[PDB]
């Protein structure tokens, strides 16, 4: 595994691409902490910084009459790490292209 | 499910009937937790038969 | 844990009847967190014969 921390993020990679599991938890609350993975609850808990084209996914509340979406990253810097905008984005690893042939 | 913990307070559970009652410490004791309150109550009703 | 089964009191003073929420757990088995869904009430029959 890659760890490696900036401010408060604490960024996660594995050599081998696989994946794994991901839960983080204090001693007080278990609200401090915010380990996020692939899909999460509701968008408020996004940190405000990311790297740009991170995709994450949130469940939508079927009760909403609303099913699931994605957001995306782009920092404002237009490249690399810093503060960026999330925005309603297509599902990763999809076909999505028209053959103009 | 148990949700928080407050100093000095008294948990009572109620299964079939019967009560089993663990009393945490004051503000002098160490903090309360969920999962040692929740881990006693569990090793408290486990003696109930059936 | 996951296809755990809960009933949820609706409120008829909002005309909603009553409803059923189902678990999965995200790592697709055991125990962990996932979501809660509407789902069908249990113990009862829920299938047309097809034949």
């Amino acid at each position: 595994f890659t760890v490696t921390s900036t401010d408060y993020i604490i960024r996660i990679t594995k050599d081998d691409g696989g994946d794994y599991t991901l839960e983080s938890s204090d001693t007080k609350t278990a609200d401090a902490t915010s380990a996020i993975k692939g899909t999460v609850d509701s968008i408020t808990d996004l940190p405000t910084i990311a790297e740009h084209n991170f995709t994450v996914r949130i469940q939508g509340s079927a009760t909403t009459a609303f099913d699931d979406y994605f957001v995306k990253f782009e920092a404002t810097a237009g490249s690399g790490f810093g503060p960026g905008v999330w925005r309603e984005t297509v599902a990763p690893n999809i076909d999505h292209l028209l053959d103009k042939s | 499910f148990i949700k928080s913990a407050d100093f000095s307070t008294t948990y009572r559970v109620k299964l079939n009937g019967t009560e089993k009652s663990v009393t945490t410490g004051n503000s002098s004791g160490s903090a309360p937790d969920t999962v040692t309150i929740a881990s006693d109550l569990a090793t408290q009703l486990n003696t109930i038969s059936g």
